[PDB]
């Protein structure tokens, strides 16, 4: 019973100390019933949408430009569903996306590590140490804005109140 | 008018294509599609007449 | 090792630093499973006849020959204002350059079967492919511009087709497409 | 005379080790490898067979 | 009128089918020998 | 009235293409005294 | 050092933070730069002449007009087109030094053999010289940007800043 | 096998097949089908034609009040005469049963495929290195059913003195 995150639970039989993030917590069979590598690319997708989409609703409530109209974010991806820029979005995201199904497919092979895109232009991480502890961020990040975006969104749907503006004024359910 | 111009149009052109057979030789196309015998040279005559 | 187009997907196998313009592009296995030569013909011919096409959408709104029904700003109304027969004998020319320039080579088992090489027609009048390092750069060049006349074709009649408006005349009096 | 002159060669202001610049001119790799019915398989394969759902596995 | 041609865009199957025809006929016609033969038909094939 | 005009022109061309196309490939060869 | 940027240029302090010259010709960039800087002083020039002198005849022609309006008004009228294809006929002849440049000749950028004056008899002269005209050059650049955005936001010339 | 062509030729002049198609029988093939189906569906259910074009129609299928023996279909409307009536030359579909256009289809395609059929016994005989003379023994009812079914509508000028 080592787990070192739930001590009663026993460390997971590949959950070795190699990848960035893990503490051994696994308490439901999912990594000895698919591949971990695949796992950590769908865990960093997720949370790399999670941390743009929190971004993204605290920043449309606090500003949304001279054009398109002043809409909540829920309403505005409906908006935008019926307008066209939602296909505009959908489309490049899916471009993108194309090259990620050849990179998910080397990560199956090897010679790539899960969810690393060789994207860094401003040229951070230098050194090892630096890009360890820019992984842990990252990880703990998208795992929190992972929550974090659910939260928005069904506290939104339930209070009718977007999250700043339920932040001040509460109105308690 | 239509039968002179017509008319004009053939002698003109049968004179060129004569011309062009006496100074050329069938393509390679034109060598594997036909039989070079005298009695097919008659059987298309005889279709064309 | 690496494609240092896109340094997450390795280097494609068929895609040696040999052959110009490659930078390691080809997230498909394109190359793995059709010739490179053929590849390279077909990439050329379309930029090539892209940039005629773009030169000629710039030229057309800028100058028209003074025939009758042909005096159309936009290129794409201007294709169904010339008369068809005119069209057509385009069409039959550029078929006939085809098949000389191929010499009834024209599929892909026997395009290349003299050799050839990939995109070379014949067309130098200027003798500008004697220096090495000068005709790499040229080749580069060409593709550069291929591709970018390509995707600029794309654009201006794309747009074209929405706002009726010729490129250039577009770019003033911009009017956003929920105008038309 | 068909510019047969030594000092008679193009010219370009770009280095000539420049990423894309061919390592030699007028390539013609051998490519002896699958066939242009194989070719439009596997451009088939990408619409009906994709390698997306292999990954979870 | 014409090959009762009446509209322009009839003339597309008219003539981009027997050309695309014609380029796979090129791939045959490329491949035969074509050399002259002197005899009533060409047996190379 | 037109589609089914250009319709019936592309199966009639085509057809005939392949009769002429077909006829031009030595056909004469096609003997069983052919060697 | 930057990488390719040898001391053999005058002008050379080391600078260049993006690797222009890793991948691109220095000569080409030199030749570039000396065009760019001899077009910025003439064009400084004029458009801080023009805000005094406008010349005899210009005054009921175009108006009054500035800068950017003035090209407007000049393009319509046909100044501009006698100054494009006069300078292009120049500048075919220029295309000729530069590709002979490149393929190698005696020929240095920006050398053009305009000295009517005999100016360069004195070799270390014409050596400063180069140095005054790349400085005076990049001055003109930033000046004439400078004159442009400023006329951009406010509508006025050099000189109706200064007075 | 050399080519895609050279493949598709080996198959068209292939013996192995049940049926021998040919080039001759890329022809007759669509045509001969063409002609059955559509004989088919008018003998069955066809609207009445008005074949003597005075606006009497005349009933010649199954579901009209006809047998086996009386059925037929009706050659086309004397106003028709002998100009050629496809479908897409008529207003509409009804337009085109009234006036005897299936009967049209019918004998172009049959003839057609029996002139087809002609040399699909020539090309058959070659292929089998026979004599090839059993196709000009074929030639008379063909020269039957296209003098009743063509050269007599073209000497008198309609289609409604067809057979
Ligand atoms: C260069 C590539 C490209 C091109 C040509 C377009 C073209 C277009 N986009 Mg798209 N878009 C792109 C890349 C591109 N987009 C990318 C990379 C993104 C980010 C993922 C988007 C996100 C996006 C959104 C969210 C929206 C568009 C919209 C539009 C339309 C606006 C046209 C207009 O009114 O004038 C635009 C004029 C200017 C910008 C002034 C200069 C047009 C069809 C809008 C649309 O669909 O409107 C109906 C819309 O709402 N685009
Ligand atoms: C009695 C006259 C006669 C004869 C027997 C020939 C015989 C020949 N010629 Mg020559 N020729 C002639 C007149 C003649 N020619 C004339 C007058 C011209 C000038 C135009 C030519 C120009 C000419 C050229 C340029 C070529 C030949 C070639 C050939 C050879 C193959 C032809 C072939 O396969 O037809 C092919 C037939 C067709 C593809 C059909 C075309 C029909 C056109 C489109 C008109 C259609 C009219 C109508 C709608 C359909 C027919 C209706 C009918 C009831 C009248 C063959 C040895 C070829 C060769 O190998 O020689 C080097 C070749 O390249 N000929
Ligand atoms: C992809 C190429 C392309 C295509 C499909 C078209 C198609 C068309 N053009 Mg455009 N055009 C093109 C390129 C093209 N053009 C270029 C490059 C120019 C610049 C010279 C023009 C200038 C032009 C004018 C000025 C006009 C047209 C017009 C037309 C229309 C009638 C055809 C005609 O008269 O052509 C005329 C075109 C030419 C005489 C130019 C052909 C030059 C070729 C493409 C370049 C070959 C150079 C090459 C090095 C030589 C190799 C030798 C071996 C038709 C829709 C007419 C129209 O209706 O417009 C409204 C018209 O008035 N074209
Ligand atoms: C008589 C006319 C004629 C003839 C015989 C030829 C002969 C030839 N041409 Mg063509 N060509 C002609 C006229 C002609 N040309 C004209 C007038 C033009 C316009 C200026 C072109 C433009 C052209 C291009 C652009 C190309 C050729 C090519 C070829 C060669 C290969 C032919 C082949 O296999 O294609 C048979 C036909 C097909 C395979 C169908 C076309 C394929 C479709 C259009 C691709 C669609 C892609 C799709 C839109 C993208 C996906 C989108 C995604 C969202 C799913 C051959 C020598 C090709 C070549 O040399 O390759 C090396 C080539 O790339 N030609
Ligand atoms: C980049 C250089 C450049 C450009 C594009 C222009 C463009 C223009 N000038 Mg300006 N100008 C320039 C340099 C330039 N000028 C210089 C260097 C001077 C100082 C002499 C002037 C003095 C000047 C005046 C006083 C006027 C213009 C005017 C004009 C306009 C009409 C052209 C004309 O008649 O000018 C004529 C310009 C000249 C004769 C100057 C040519 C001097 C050359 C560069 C000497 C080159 C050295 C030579 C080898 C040694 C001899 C036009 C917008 C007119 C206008 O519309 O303004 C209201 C006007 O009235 N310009
Ligand atoms: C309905 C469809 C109707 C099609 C009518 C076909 C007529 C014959 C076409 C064969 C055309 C064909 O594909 O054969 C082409 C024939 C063989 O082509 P290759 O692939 O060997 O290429 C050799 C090069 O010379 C290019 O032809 O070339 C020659 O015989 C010499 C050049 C004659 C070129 C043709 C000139 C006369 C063509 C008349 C049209
Ligand atoms: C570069 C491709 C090209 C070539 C290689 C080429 C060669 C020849 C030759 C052989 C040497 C002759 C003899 C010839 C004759 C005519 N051509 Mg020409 N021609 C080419 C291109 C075009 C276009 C784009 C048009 C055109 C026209 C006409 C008309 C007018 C008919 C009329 O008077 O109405 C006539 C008589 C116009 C057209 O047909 O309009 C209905 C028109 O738009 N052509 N053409
Ligand atoms: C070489 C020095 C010089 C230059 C570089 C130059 C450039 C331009 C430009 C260039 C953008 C324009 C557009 C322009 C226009 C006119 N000039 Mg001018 N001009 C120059 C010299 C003279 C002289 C010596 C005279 C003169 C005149 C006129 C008149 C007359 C009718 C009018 O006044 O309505 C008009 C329209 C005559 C005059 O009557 O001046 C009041 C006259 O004597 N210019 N001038
Ligand atoms: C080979 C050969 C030789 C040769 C030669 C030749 C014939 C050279 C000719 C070369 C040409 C014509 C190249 C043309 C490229 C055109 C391009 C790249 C257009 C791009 C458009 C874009 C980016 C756009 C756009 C737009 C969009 C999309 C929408 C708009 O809202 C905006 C905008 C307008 C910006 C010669 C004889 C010299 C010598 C030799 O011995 C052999
Ligand atoms: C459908 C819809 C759309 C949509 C949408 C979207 C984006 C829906 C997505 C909703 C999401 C992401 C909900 C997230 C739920 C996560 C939970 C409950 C986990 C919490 C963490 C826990 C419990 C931690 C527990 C833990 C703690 C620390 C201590 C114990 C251990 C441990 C287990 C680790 C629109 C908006 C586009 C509009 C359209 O018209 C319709
Ligand atoms: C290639 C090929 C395919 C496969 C089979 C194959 C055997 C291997 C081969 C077949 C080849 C075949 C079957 C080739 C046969 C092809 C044929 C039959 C060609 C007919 C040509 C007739 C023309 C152009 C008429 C011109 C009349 C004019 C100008 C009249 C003018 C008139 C005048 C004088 C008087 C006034 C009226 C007007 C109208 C004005
Ligand atoms: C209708 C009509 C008009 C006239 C009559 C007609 C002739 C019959 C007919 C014409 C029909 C014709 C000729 C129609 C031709 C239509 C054409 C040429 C369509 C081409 C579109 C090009 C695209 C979408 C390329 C986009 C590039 C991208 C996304 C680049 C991505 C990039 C990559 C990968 C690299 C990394 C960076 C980024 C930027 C991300
Ligand atoms: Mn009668």
């Amino acid at each position: 019973d080592f787990s070192a995150a739930v001590p009663f639970l026993k460390r997971p039989s590949n959950l070795d100390g190699a990848y960035i993030g893990d503490v051994g917590f696994d308490p439901l069979g999912f990594s000895d019933v698919f591949d971990l590598r695949v796992l950590r690319e769908a865990e960093l997708k997720h949370g790399r949408f999670a941390m743009l989409a929190v971004l993204g609703f605290i920043v449309q409530e606090l500003y949304t430009f001279p054009f398109f109209p002043k809409m909540a974010p829920v309403d505005a991806h409906d908006y935008f569903v019926k307008q066209g820029g939602g296909s505009q979005i959908i489309f490049w995201i899916s471009f993108v996306e194309l090259f990620g199904v050849v990179a998910l497919f080397e990560t199956l092979q090897g010679k790539r590590e899960p969810g690393d895109f060789a994207f860094d232009p401003l040229g951070l991480a230098k050194d090892e140490a630096t890009l360890e502890r820019y992984r842990l961020a990252e990880v703990k990040h998208a795992r929190l804005a992972m929550i974090a975006i659910g939260g928005f969104i069904h506290q939104y749907w339930v209070t009718k109140q977007t999250v700043l503006e339920q932040l001040g004024n509460f109105k308690s359910l | 008018e239509d039968i002179v111009g017509g008319h004009i149009w053939i002698g003109f052109t049968c004179i060129a294509g004569g011309f062009w057979h006496i100074l050329t030789k069938p393509f390679a196309w034109a060598r594997r599609a036909y039989v070079w015998s005298g009695e097919a040279y008659l059987s298309y005559s005889l279709v064309a007449v | 090792d690496r494609s240092y187009s896109m340094p997450f997907l390795s280097r494609p196998p068929a895609l040696d630093g040999t052959m110009a313009g490659d930078v390691g592009f080809d997230p498909l296995g394109f190359s793995n499973y059709f010739d490179l030569k053929w590849l390279r013909e077909a990439e050329l011919k379309h930029g090539r006849i892209c940039m005629l096409g773009c030169l000629g959408f710039i030229t057309q709104e800028k100058i028209q020959l003074p025939l009758p029904g042909f005096d159309n700003k936009v290129a794409t109304e201007a294709f169904f204002s010339v008369p068809a027969g005119g069209l057509w004998q385009i069409f039959f020319t550029l078929g006939a350059i085809e098949i000389l320039s191929n010499g009834g080579k024209l599929a892909p088992a026997d395009m290349f079967a003299e050799g050839r090489a990939p995109g070379d027609l014949g067309f130098d009048p200027l003798n500008l492919s004697g220096d090495d390092a000068a005709l790499r750069r040229f080749e580069l060049a060409e593709l550069k511009h291929a591709r970018l006349a390509m995707i600029g074709l794309g654009g201006m009649l794309h747009q074209m087709l929405i706002t009726k408006q010729a490129p250039l005349e577009q770019l003033a009096n911009f009017q956003p497409i929920q105008y038309y | 005379a068909g510019c047969t002159t030594p000092d008679w060669f193009g010219v370009s202001q770009v280095a000539e080790d420049a990423p894309g610049v061919g390592l030699l001119a007028k390539a013609a790799p051998e490519y002896n490898g699958p066939s242009f019915r194989e070719g439009l398989e596997y451009v088939f394969s990408f619409v009906w067979k994709p390698p997306i759902l292999i990954a979870w596995k | 009128e014409a090959l009762g041609v009446d509209d322009g865009r009839l003339l597309v199957p008219l003539v981009l089918i027997p050309v695309f025809i014609a380029i796979l006929f090129s791939n045959f016609a490329s491949t035969q020998d074509n050399e002259d033969f002197f005899d009533t038909y060409d047996q190379r094939r | 009235m037109f589609t089914l005009k250009i319709v019936v022109y592309t199966t009639v061309t085509l057809f005939v293409s392949l009769f002429t196309f077909g006829f031009l490939s030595n056909d004469a060869s096609r003997n069983p005294n052919r060697k | 050092r930057p990488p390719g940027l040898d001391g053999t240029y005058v002008g050379d302090i080391g600078f260049d933070p993006l690797g222009f010259s890793s991948i691109i010709d220095m000569r080409w960039l030199r030749e570039a730069e000396l065009k760019h800087g001899r077009v910025c002083m003439l064009a400084a020039t004029g458009m801080i002449v023009q805000d005094v002198y406008q010349f005899p005849g210009v005054t009921k022609s175009f108006g009054d007009a500035k800068m950017t309006t003035l090209h407007d008004v000049a393009v319509k009228q046909g100044s501009m087109q006698q100054l494009l294809v006069w300078l292009g006929f120049l500048e075919i002849f220029g295309f000729v030094a530069i590709v002979q440049m490149l393929q190698g000749s005696d020929r240095q950028p920006g050398d053009f053999g305009f000295d009517p004056l005999n100016c360069a008899a004195n070799p270390d002269a014409l050596a400063r010289r180069q140095l005054v005209e790349l400085k005076n050059g990049r001055l003109a650049m930033i000046a004439t940007a400078g004159m442009l955005h400023h006329f951009f936001i406010t509508g006025k010339g050099p000189i109706q800043l200064i007075t | 096998s050399a080519s895609l062509w050279e493949r598709f030729c080996s198959w068209i002049t292939s013996t192995d097949n049940r049926l021998y198609i040919g080039w001759f029988g890329v022809l007759m093939i669509p045509t001969l089908l063409t002609a059955t189906t559509v004989y088919i569906i008018a003998f069955i259910a066809a609207p009445p034609v008005d074949i003597d074009g005075i606006r009497e129609p005349v009933a010649g299928s199954l579901l009209y009040g006809n047998n086996i023996i009386t059925g037929a279909v009706i050659p086309s409307s004397a106003s028709i005469g002998i100009h050629f009536y496809p479908i897409w030359e008529a207003a509409s579909l009804d337009e085109w049963l009234y006036n005897g256009g299936p009967y049209q289809l019918i004998v172009d395609h049959f003839l057609l495929g029996v002139c087809g059929w002609i040399g699909r016994e020539w090309e058959f005989s070659y292929r089998l290195g026979m004599r090839p003379w059993i196709s000009v023994a074929f030639t008379a009812p063909v020269a039957a059913a296209s003098a009743v079914f063509l050269v007599y509508p073209i000497g008198q000028g309609s289609f409604s003195d067809g057979m």
